RNA sequence: AUGGUGAAAGCCAGCUGGUGG
RNA sequence: GAUGGGGAAGCUCCGUGGCCUGAUUUUAUGCAGGCCACCAUCGAAAGGGAAUCCGGUUAAGAUUCCGGAACCUGG
RNA sequence: AGCUUAUCACCCCGGAGGUUUAUCCGGGAUGGGGUCUUAUGGCUGGAAGAGGCCAGCACUGCUGGCUCCGGUGGCUUGUGACGGCCUGAAAAUCCACAGGAAGGAAUAGUUUUCAUGCCAGGUCGUACUGCUCCAAG
């Protein structure tokens, strides 16, 4: 019998990252935020999910309407960009951080984990960066944070960090523990 | 309802409703719609030409069979008392003595119009065919019976008329061999010794030829003999099968071998192939040859009786299959247009035929009427008949040991 | 003949077989439907 | 030129095999078969089974090749695959979770429109007019199918809208020449352009669904059934003359929403509209008024509905048993008088079809000759005989047509 | 130098006499 | 001999899918299942291969032209 | 194209010698009785109207006949059937066999390896000269 080259590759590369030794700084990722409070943070997230395309295009036109015929609050929106959340990053801005396990650059986001813990940033990893992207009307970021959130929601997510402080930063801080990826 | 569904012309029970209020809804509407739907697109539409023309018209206009009277009607004398069954039946040129011949041995001459024997003599081993020698003021008769062919001329003559017939028998003096002792003491002339068991004979016009078939004789299945010269030949030695039967043409030099799915006629001086017949037929039993030649008729096993003209093509005119069983005996009227057909269901049939030759024109025939009487034992009907020298009378026999005499 | 031409429609072969076996199937799978709802009580 | 197969011509191209013209297509059998039934495709007998095969004895179906290659180039295969598209973007988005861009994405989109595939199946009214025979038989049963997970509720509402619309034309115009009333329903025949055009109206009881139908076929043929009559009711109403599409009566459909409703306006010639000319019928509750109500409004006389509310009237309809008042004012008749009036054409005496009577039936208004058949060829015996055995069945329906007829009558 | 082109086995008769080649 | 590929900076070198079935495919018109095993092409006018024979015609042509009579592939 | 024609090969009885030029076959032979593959032999049609051998007269052709019946005594060719020595190509194409799913009835049940009839069958090479062809006593 015969398979697809490619998809011999991929199936290949699976066992090799399972038998292969990893040093601590890899896999920190796939230790991941469990099930329910990923969902719990999700729910959260949704809430604030930015203006799309379509609908920042209808408030533009109904203002010019609006306008045509003759002071709302601050917006908000949970922040995505990779470079703009590490710019938020280490300067004490950010107060939630979520990091995808599976960015194709391992090398592009190491480091990230590392420095929000250097800076005290509550972070936490989650499965999947098609999930991150989804809610945020783009095909993947990698990386999603929360900057300013609603006074009614202010409670919410001082209990989400809380509860993530628990559920990942004290369960997993021995993730620097003996190299990974020791299976027979 | 124990029908299959689309067989059925209608698709719902008819009922007796007293009131339109009290008409229930259609339980089936629904699936008779789909179904109409599935079949609009999935029913292979075909064009097709409806046929109106009515039954009647397909009755060929023939002539009236009643205007071509006489022909027989019904039996008027019956022949019986043989303990086998006629096997074959022989009558004499004048249409007097009516030869009978069964398995059993018997042989028995029975008079034309009172029905009353005038003389009487005798599973492997039984009469096949007995003829009447076609010249007149003879009185030869030939029997064949097992490997051998017997020639007996019984007292109904006389002893100078019968001398006659001594006299051709001694002009002689497969072979020739002398009567036995019994056979002398039972009024037997000769008697001829043939490779294979015998079981068809036919005579030839002038009373000198005859031919004879020998079933499972690859080679000799067919040889000709001489009375006056004891004689022994044969028209062809090798076939593509057994020999069925043969006979002689009535005026021509060449003899109408029979196979089972070829008939050949070969010149008996020539000794050419004349002409090969293909009829439509698979197998053939019996065949006879038209006095005049015109036309060659034979019998097939398969309930096919064979019109075959020799003069518009090897196939033949046309073919008949009303019978309901193997037909066992065809032959032509001496005299008059009328031919006869018999078959294993005991019917029998006679049709009129324009033997005009006078111009290049094809002969019509009508059926006159079925004749019924031979009960079928052991599944054999008609076994053998002949047709009367100079009237529509025709001579039957069966398997149920019994023969019957028709006139008009 | 006299024949009058007209379309016909021909038979469709195998329409018992494919109305019977479809309404056992229907049956069956109807049938086993309610399996999944019994069985998603242990969740 | 060189040896040509032994069979690669002729049938072998004329016709193409149901697989491999779906094959050549790149279509699923779904779509195909929607084509299919738009086009009005069918399957069709070769002369030679095994010569549009090569050699093949199994069963097949063979459609026609030229019209398989000019199904190839029509748009509504476009539009199919436009659809397919529209719907994978609609599930990405859905699985996305962004539900406003999917609201977005669909309240964009437009359907595909028949129009040009009724202008090429039928060229000529005429032909649409004859061929309409089974969109109405099957619009009117769809009309009264109650809604179900098969079927969207909008869809029947429109078929019935649609159905409404017919009659409501057929009432005005008159047209309406023969009826009939059967188990399976009640028959109805105009003769619209001359095309005596007959439809089945079934009875409005709740009708039985057997789940066993496919009903994706006859949704998928309920469509094009759908845009005939439409564009067949609009040509109509526009030779006579008439507004399209009529508005709706609001007031009479708060009542029964009948046929009454949905008015049309502008902008007696045969026997069948001339009569009931000027009478005022009173209908029973009993009596099916949907039926009896179009009957009325074409012949051009008045009914009034028991559920008025819910006299001057000459005639009234009942089938009860036992008629409580009987005014004298009121001739009290049978619907089976008032079916007998239009299937005759003529005002038969309503003194035959008091209530009680027995009720008359209902009719719809629509060795000689052996002895020279021995020497006939095969063919033509066989071709005898096969007549002689189907006028068989012809002989006994005539006998029993007087056999039994007869002998009940004694009893 | 660079870049191309071309080619006597056997068997019959009584070890003796014989046939085939 | 390309082709799945591999050397050579390099002209260049090495390497020898088309068929059948289905009622249209049960949460409702988005496709399901079964068959078999491989690599094009070029390379024979002395190999295999379906089919024509007699008489006459010229300034050169014929088993091709003509006069006469058959054969083979396909619908 | 139809008859006719079979060395070889094969089938039934048999139960202890046949045979090639050259030794080959048998407890199933010697023999008797048969079947089949048509290589080329004879007939006819093609076909004597063709061509050739003669006589006559026209002054640009025609009119009359013959074109038959044989034999075996060396060269040659095609094939058939035997017998000596170590396996001598590939593909295209036709047919059959085991097969039993499929389809077969009442104003034409299914088919047309059957018979007759109809239509079409493209492009190039093609004259002459010429490593290869025929050879009387």
């Amino acid at each position: 019998v015969k398979w697809p080259e490619y998809v011999r590759v991929q199936r290949q590369k699976k066992i090799l990252s399972i038998r292969l030794k990893v040093p601590p700084t890899i896999a920190q990722f796939q230790y991941t935020l469990d099930r329910n409070t990923a969902a719990e943070t999700f729910k959260l997230f949704n809430k604030y999910r930015p203006e799309t395309a379509a609908e920042k295009k209808e408030r533009l036109t109904k203002e010019a309407a609006a306008v045509a015929e003759g002071a709302s609050p601050k917006p908000y929106a949970v922040k995505y960009g990779l470079n703009h959340v590490v710019a938020l990053i280490e300067n004490k801005k950010a107060k939630l951080v979520l990091i995808a396990n599976d960015v194709d650059p391992i090398e592009l986001v190491v480091f990230l984990p590392a420095l929000c813990k250097k800076m005290g940033v509550p972070y936490a990893i989650v499965k999947g960066k098609a999930r991150l992207g989804t809610l945020v009307n783009q095909k993947t970021s990698a990386v999603a944070a929360l900057t300013e959130v609603r006074a009614e929601d202010e409670a919410a997510l001082a209990k989400l960090v809380s509860t993530i402080d628990a559920n990942f930063a004290d369960k997993y801080d021995e993730v620097k523990k003996h190299w990974g990826g020791g299976i027979l | 309802e124990n029908t299959e569904y689309s067989e059925r012309e209608r698709n719902f029970i008819p009922q007796k409703y007293s009131a339109l209020r009290k008409v229930p809804g259609y339980g089936e509407s629904i699936r008779e719609r789909f179904e109409r739907s599935l079949d609009l697109y999935l029913a292979p539409r075909v064009r097709k030409n409806k046929l109106n023309i009515d039954p009647n018209s397909l009755i060929p206009e023939l002539p009236s069979p009643k205007d071509l009277r006489p022909f027989p009607i019904r039996c008027s004398t019956i022949y019986a008392g043989h303990k086998g069954k006629v096997r074959t039946l022989s009558i004499d040129p004048s249409g007097l003595w009516l030869a009978t011949g069964s398995d059993d041995g018997t042989v028995r001459v029975w008079e034309i119009l009172t029905g009353r024997e005038v003389y009487r003599t005798t599973p492997d081993y039984h009469i096949e065919c007995i003829e009447w020698n076609p010249d007149a003021n003879n009185g030869i008769l030939a029997v064949a019976v097992g490997e051998n062919i017997h020639l007996i001329v019984p007292p109904i003559f006389g002893y100078d008329i019968e001398n006659n017939g001594k006299t051709k028998i001694e002009d002689g003096f497969a072979q020739w061999n002398k009567p036995s002792q019994k056979q002398l003491e039972k009024d037997i002339c000769i008697t001829i010794s043939c490779k294979k068991t015998v079981k068809k004979l036919s005579w030839h016009r002038k009373g000198d030829y005859f031919v004879t078939v020998q079933p499972d004789s690859g080679n000799t299945s067919v040889l000709i003999h001489q009375v006056s010269k004891h004689l022994t030949q044969s028209p062809f030695k090798k076939s593509k099968g057994i020999i069925m039967d043969a006979k002689f043409h009535p005026f021509k030099p060449q003899l109408f071998v029979c196979s089972q799915r070829y008939v050949r006629i070969y010149d008996l001086s020539q000794q050419i192939l004349v002409k090969k017949l293909l009829p439509g037929a698979r197998w053939l039993s019996k065949i006879d040859i038209h006095p005049r030649g015109d036309n060659l008729i034979a019998s097939s096993f398969d309930k096919r009786v064979l019109w075959h003209d020799l003069d518009l093509a090897s196939t033949p005119y046309k073919t008949l299959r009303y019978h309901e069983k193997a037909v066992r005996s065809v032959n032509f009227h001496k005299k008059l247009p009328l031919f006869s057909s018999a078959a294993d269901d005991g019917t029998i049939h006679v049709f009129h035929a324009t033997v005009y030759d006078d111009m290049m024109k094809n002969p019509m025939i009508v059926p006159l009427k079925k004749l019924t009487g031979h009960k079928v034992i052991n599944s054999l009907g008609v076994l053998d008949a002949i047709w009367h020298p100079r009237e529509a009378w025709l001579f039957s026999a069966g398997a149920d040991n019994t023969a019957r005499l028709w006139t008009t | 003949l006299n024949s009058n031409p007209e379309i016909l429609l021909r038979k469709r072969r195998n329409a018992d077989r494919t109305r019977i076996e479809r309404q056992e199937l229907a049956k069956k799978k109807r049938e086993e439907q309610i399996k999944k709802k019994r069985s998603n009580k242990n969740k | 030129m060189r040896i040509k197969k032994k069979n690669t011509r002729g049938n072998a191209r004329n016709f193409i095999t149901r697989s491999q013209a779906v094959r050549k297509l790149q279509v699923s059998l779904a779509d195909f078969r929607r084509l299919c039934i738009f086009k009005g495709i069918y399957p069709r007998e070769p002369r030679n089974k095994k010569k549009a095969n090569k050699g093949s004895t199994a069963p097949t179906t063979f459609y026609y090749a030229k019209d398989i290659q000019y199904l190839m180039h029509e748009p509504v295969l476009a539009k199919f695959r436009e659809h397919k598209t529209f719907a994978r973007k609609l599930t990405r988005a859905l699985g996305r979770g962004e539900v406003s861009s999917a609201k977005r994405l669909e309240e964009n989109r437009d359907s595909y429109t028949l129009d040009h595939i009724i202008k090429e199946r039928y060229p000529s009214f005429p032909d649409a007019i004859r061929d309409i025979d089974d969109a109405l038989n099957m619009l009117f049963l769809f009309s009264n199918l109650p809604s179900t997970n098969q079927v969207s509720s909008k869809i029947i509402n429109d078929a019935q809208k649609i159905c409404n619309q017919w009659l409501a034309y057929v009432a005005k115009e008159r047209l309406v020449r023969k009826v009939f009333v059967s188990i399976k329903g009640v028959y109805y025949q105009a003769n619209i352009k001359g095309e005596e055009v007959r439809w089945l109206v079934p009875f409005k009881f709740p009708e039985n669904i057997p789940s066993d139908v496919d009903f994706r076929i006859m949704l998928t043929f309920l469509e094009f059934y759908s845009t005939l009559l439409h564009f067949v009711l609009y040509k109509l109403y526009t030779d006579s003359g008439l507004i399209y599409p009529p508005k709706l009566d609001l007031k009479k459909d708060k009542i029964i929403s009948g046929l009454s409703s949905y008015i049309l306006e502008s902008r007696y010639d045969s026997p069948v509209a001339s009569l009931f000319s000027a009478f005022v019928f009173y209908v029973s509750r009993e009596v099916p008024i949907d039926i009896l109500e179009f009957l009325i409004l074409s012949c051009g006389g008045n009914v009034i509905s028991e559920a008025a509310m819910d006299s001057k009237v000459t005639h009234q309809i009942v089938d009860r048993p036992v008629l409580k008042n009987k005014v004298a004012g009121r001739t009290y008749i049978q619907p089976q008088w008032i079916f007998d009036c239009i299937n005759k054409g003529e005002l038969v005496p309503a003194n035959k079809y008091l209530p009680g009577e027995a009720l008359p039936p209902h009719l719809s208004p629509w060795e000689e000759k052996k002895l020279k058949m021995i020497m006939m060829s095969n063919k033509q015996k066989k071709l005898y005989k096969k007549m002689k055995y189907s006028n068989a069945k012809k002989e006994e329906q005539a006998e029993n047509l007087k056999k039994k007829k007869k002998q009940i009558a004694k009893q």
